[PDB]
């Protein structure tokens, strides 16, 4: 998908098995796939970060497509949830798709230290955000059986970066000539 | 209702019963140049209603394989009535715009267009050394550019929508004034942008201030593909004023 | 060029050269 | 009070981040979490809206994230080389068309904005390599030649007289030379990007090359020919002071290939061209 | 003409073709032939210039010689006018020679940028000033059929130079000895 | 001095050191249309300096056998910059004018031109029954009409200068706004005329409001005939405003 | 207020250019465009008089165009050379009859005025070329010998004692020497041009040589003979401070050939002698 | 030698040497 | 940055740099 706009969309469809997993990524601001987002890029110019992250998801199916999804944030000190029941025990939002297309899940600042390292560090790993089917993707007859979903990320009122450093998300392997 | 909108500019009125609000670029509403920021000393001509009205560009067809489209302002309006005439008869020009992108489908269709207004969108060339995009290619007029259709010429700009045609990632275009046309919620997008430049007025013939980029981030899908789904763009200049009158510039 | 404040905690914001460009980093808004 | 404001400068607490207030469980028909990204606006939902938070007093500050701080760090923009190999007269002087486009590190930071206005602090770090053993007495001359002024063609050119141009003379052993330059543009701000040409023909130039001419820096070893050859490398460092920036933009995702242009090159395997690390699949963290 | 006082005069005479061109030069303060005038020389000691220029023309024919001339300034973004009609569409003054010998055409500061480069620069080219016959050079019998015209240049109340630099209008190709 | 004059309109300034005063047609200085007299309800566009400036027409040669010349307004300015564009893009238009006729000779030359501005100068045909002057012939543009040079076409207007091209005697033209260019006293004529019509605004394409007629009542004479004596006309619109914007009218 | 005036100095806004006011169409028997150059006066017509201008607030300043600014820049006026070839005693010292006529760059600027009065700032840039490898410890002595004082004839001449004359000693490694000199003339101003002689005979001298005697600068390598030969080149830079100038004049159109004289040389093709670029014809821009 | 002004924005126009020629560039008229 | 006391035995506790870390050893409690 890299090199295609499809790398930005997650596909949803009618499931045959209940409570299936949709996606799972790390909450770490400068980890992949968060690294190249604007906040990840700016974060890579600093060494420490703090605050809560705001993850938004916009449903792009037809107006007649329904769906209920569970978005969960698992604080550190445990592995990523293996099931919806496991994920559900942490911070989560049950998103009901309807008239309003977008939903936001806030990943609260839950940490021992006031700041965490921007670069991947064991001691400061922020946790995981997983997505599961709460019910199912339902559609009327003569409606496409798959739909896309877009994911956004930004910082909350208390996001803050500290200790300026050069980024590792861009390099120069030769002279830039005229 | 917050879903409805009516925009009247000069002798034109546009409506939409399914909007997603409107966006005022950088929070600044277009306005005429003040004597504090002015440099050119001659009295500016301000055509008003004959200039500041909606001009509808050529419609495009949106289908499953579309990669995107882009238009550059004021270039796209160079042949649009009094506004067009004025930009060629004068050395200097200044203007704001109301961009209204239209696209209706049905409640059984799905698709998402990312509508963005980029300031100083300096296009890039790929694997062509230091050869830059040719004037002709960055001045397509009302026809704009259909991404991924041209049989490349050396001076042909980039067609990499995921790299914004300039070496930056698509996902970050949201930093510029933008809106989404998500077929399940809205049938149009409205963007009001002010004049943005490092100089108070500029040559409208050689400097394109804004660039309207439309990229379908979510493929158009439905069970009735035979029905064509077009995309129509109507742009209205605002506070258009020109300076340095002389003969009409003919570009070759 | 000296901006002398008093509070004593007297503050001297001296500007050793006659050109504005010569001064150091700016204050935050 | 400028003194209280002064303390804030010293402690770096000019811009403080807000606190987190205690929230409670809610059951309402007003759902802040739901919104519409189509509008082009970001949902301003905060942690107190989605979970039951406690009261926490924030002590973080945003001072370091200011544009002045971000762009206010000296980075290398050029490496001038004067290598005396076989002809002193020809190899003892050089010129450089000034620009901030040759070093990716600083270029990328400035290019995160469309327009920027600032004063410049230039520090030079000269290092004399004793190729043959001794270096003698090295005295350098750095002359700023604005566009139009005559550019010296020989090491003894009359232009070196600097009757009007600004020249900085450095004597080996003395501290690194440094000077400030006011906002040099003929416009109100520097164009970081320019979607324009210097004409309307097929052969017209495109981009910032049309608008950003800062002149030439002409270097010269003032000292006359010495027995032992030396290689003088002068690194130019640039820092932005009193900065202002407008219209932020996406960071450069691919490598820079040329100055004054956004041009780039892609390989057959594009994932190697961007910083994006390929995922095994959607569920593999 | 260089090396002769004639290089300073423009000759006028009875025309057989209407609306003929008399002269055409660039408005650029440090371009030729403006370069060696005092203002051009001083301008060459600076890098940026701004403001309006004042061009004056003194008719030196007999007291019985009449003439109407059109002096035009063509702002940039177009080529020099090919005809009087083309020139006339820009800034212009119709000069009627009579009792008062001199006329002044003011070239207004019409530019995108606040300043322009003193040295010849594409982006900052100021335009052209052309001169055409509005009517014709008419004389009574027994009067010389040609007359001279002198051209002057100076800066208006808002002319300003910026950024001192060494001039390129003078050089030293050897030692100045005693 | 009462002999000198300077007229500045927009970016143009005209001078004359030998004038015979100026004439303001019917004593009314041109002015914009008031809401009391207005009829068309849309907001009028007023180009100002880009429109209200001096446009110099093609020069004519005055010699011993010249019978006269005439131009019709606004027809003569249909191809003159922004003013011309505006008159074709709009259904309605309204304007006043400053007419400056130039003609210099010498103190050893003699001749007299009668410069007149006629409102509703409806031309006649001679001995052609009820066939009236063709649209083409009454719309010569900036070239005007040189009396007594055309190889008649059926729809060719009258060339009888002594009968004012309409069946009235030349001597009575002095009832209309006019001036004389008597070579022994003045080298130019200046006439400022207001908008005269039975309607507040009109179509500039089909209705010529004013007609500039120049008839040499006293033959040009001198002992230096080889020296050509031209006649140049510079007209400047005043308070030009247009209404009813649409596409540009192309006349065939 | 000196403080408000101080701010003006820092911002360089001491002398502001006027604004452009809005003008309107006119029809009058008063024609400002017409005038008479015969009077010797320049027509003071402004843009508002010929076209319909808008109101524009000028923010340009004339500070940089001041005489102090124009002449207040250090330019090279002399290059003293002490090249030890085969005789230390003879080659270790030299003299120079002081003048500002040897370097075209600065000479031309001062010569745009008939008389000028100013103080001088002299900065010296010495560079020791190690011809044989090492330079040892180089100590220089620059003695200002006013007209009349004894000029040293040997490197150990008693005149070097500087019992009364001003001498500047520079030790290699230390920063560049610099000192100021008050207005040195016996007149109220320096003659930039002088249409006079020092007598009334056929053999009388003409020009500024008659009036402008500033003495001699005698240099010497204080250090005694060293094993390794060196070539010491000392460049003298001059800056005018507290300047005043009278009666402006045309800029030098041709090259300078000699000091204290306006003499020049012309080739067979004079267009090559002046900066005027030949035109193809009157209508070719 | 010090010209101390007050406005606080206190201005010190010091002249380190006893000879007028020693001072820097002049102020504009 | 100057803490000027008076007693005259005037005490100037100057802090040449704008960052707290830049200052010298601390005072005793
Ligand atoms: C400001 O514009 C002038 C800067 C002067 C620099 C010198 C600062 C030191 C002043 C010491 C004065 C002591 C007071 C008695
Ligand atoms: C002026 O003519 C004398 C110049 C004196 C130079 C020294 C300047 C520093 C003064 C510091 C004094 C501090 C006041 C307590
Ligand atoms: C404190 O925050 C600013 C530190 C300023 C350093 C300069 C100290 C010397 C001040 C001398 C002023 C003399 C008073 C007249
Ligand atoms: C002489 C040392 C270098 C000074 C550089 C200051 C000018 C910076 C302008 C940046 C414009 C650009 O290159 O895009
Ligand atoms: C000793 C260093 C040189 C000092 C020169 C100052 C005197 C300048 C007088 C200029 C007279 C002239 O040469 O025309």
């Amino acid at each position: 998908n890299i090199g295609n706009v499809s790398m930005y969309t997650v596909t949803l469809s009618p499931q045959t098995k209940l409570a299936e997993e949709i996606f799972a990524i790390k909450v770490d601001i400068a980890s992949h796939p968060l690294a190249t987002t604007l906040i990840g890029e700016i974060a890579s110019y600093f060494t420490h970060w703090t605050g809560s992250l705001r993850f938004s998801f916009m449903f792009c199916g037809t107006a007649n497509t329904t769906l209920k999804v569970l978005l969960a944030y698992t604080p550190p000190g445990i592995g990523k949830p293996r099931s919806r029941k496991e994920a559900m025990l942490g911070t989560h939002v049950v998103w009901d798709v309807g008239l309003q297309s977008t939903v936001s899940l806030v990943v609260p600042w839950i940490s021992a230290s006031q700041y965490r390292f921007t670069t991947p560090d064991t001691y400061s790993s922020a946790g995981y955000i997983t997505c599961w089917y709460q019910t199912n993707f339902v559609v009327p007859p003569n409606t496409p059986n798959t739909a896309e979903m877009l994911c956004f990320v930004s910082g909350c009122k208390d996001f803050c970066l500290r200790m300026a450093r050069d980024t590792d998300l861009h390099k120069q392997t030769g002279p830039i000539t005229q | 209702s917050d879903r409805i909108i009516q925009i009247t500019r000069g002798d034109s009125t546009i409506t939409s019963q399914d909007v997603a609000n409107a966006v005022v670029g950088y929070g600044v509403w277009p306005h005429y140049l003040t004597p504090q920021d002015a440099t050119a000393i001659d009295k500016p001509t301000q055509p008003d209603t004959s200039s500041n009205r909606f001009y509808t560009l050529d419609s495009k067809m949106w289908n499953s394989t579309s990669k995107g489209w882009w238009w550059k302002l004021p270039d796209a309006l160079k042949d649009m009535g009094i506004f067009g005439e004025n930009m060629f008869y004068h050395f200097l020009g200044r203007s704001g715009y109301t961009v209204h992108v239209q696209c209706n489908a049905s409640k059984f269709h799905q698709g998402t267009l990312l509508v963005v207004m980029i300031p100083e969108h300096q296009l890039a060339t790929v694997n062509k050394g230091n050869v830059n995009a040719g004037y002709k290619y960055t001045h397509p007029g009302e026809a704009g550019r259909e991404v991924g259709t041209q049989v490349e010429n050396e001076k042909q700009p980039s067609d990499d929508n995921w790299l914004n045609f300039d070496g930056t990632l698509l996902g970050n275009l949201l930093i510029f004034p933008h809106q989404f046309i998500n077929l399940r919620s809205n049938n149009s997008a409205t963007l009001i942008v002010p004049y943005v430049n490092a100089v108070p007025m500029d040559s409208m013939v050689r400097h394109n201030n804004w660039s309207l980029v439309i990229i379908p981030v979510c493929q158009l899908q439905s069970n009735n593909i035979s029905n064509i789904v077009p995309i129509t763009v109507s742009i209205s200049p605002m506070c258009a004023e020109f300076s340095g009158a002389r003969a009409k510039t003919v570009v070759q | 060029g000296a901006q002398v404040s008093r509070q004593s905690l007297n503050y001297f914001n001296i500007n050793y050269f006659k050109d504005a460009a010569s001064s150091g980093a700016s204050r935050l808004d | 009070n400028p003194v209280e404001r002064y303390v804030d400068e010293v402690l770096n607490e000019v811009l403080v981040v807000p606190n987190i207030n205690q929230s409670h469980p809610t059951t309402s028909n007003a759902a802040p979490v739901l919104d519409a990204a189509e509008t082009g606006h970001t949902n301003k939902i905060q942690p107190e809206d989605t979970i039951e938070t406690r009261y926490v007093q924030s002590s973080q500050t945003l001072d370091e994230m200011s544009v002045e701080s971000f762009l206010g760090r000296s980075g290398c923009i050029h490496e001038s080389v004067l290598d005396i190999v076989d002809n002193y007269n020809d190899q003892s002087f050089t010129k450089w068309n000034i620009n901030l486009q040759e070093m990716a590190q600083i270029r990328r930071k400035f290019e995160m904005f469309t327009y920027a206005r600032f004063d410049s602090e230039i520090t030079m770090v000269p290092s004399v390599a004793a190729k043959d053993g001794h270096i003698g007495h090295i005295v350098m001359q750095y002359m700023y030649v604005p566009p139009g002024a005559p550019i010296p063609t020989t090491r003894d050119d009359y232009a070196w007289q600097s009757g009007t141009n600004a020249s900085v003379f450095w004597q080996h052993g003395q501290p690194f030379p440094r000077f400030s330059l006011p906002f040099l543009s003929i416009a109100s701000a520097y164009y970081m990007f320019y979607d324009g040409y210097d004409g309307d023909t097929y052969k017209s130039r495109y981009g910032t090359v049309v608008t950003n001419d800062m002149g030439t820096l002409c270097s010269r070893i003032v000292t006359s020919e010495q027995l032992h050859k030396v290689k003088v490398v002068t690194r130019i460092y640039h820092k932005a002071k009193h900065t202002k920036a407008w219209c932020p933009r996406p960071p450069r995702a691919v490598q820079y290939s040329h100055t004054h242009t956004t041009n780039y090159k892609l390989s057959s395997e594009v994932h190697n061209d961007v910083a994006i690390r390929p995922r095994t699949n959607l569920t593999t963290v």
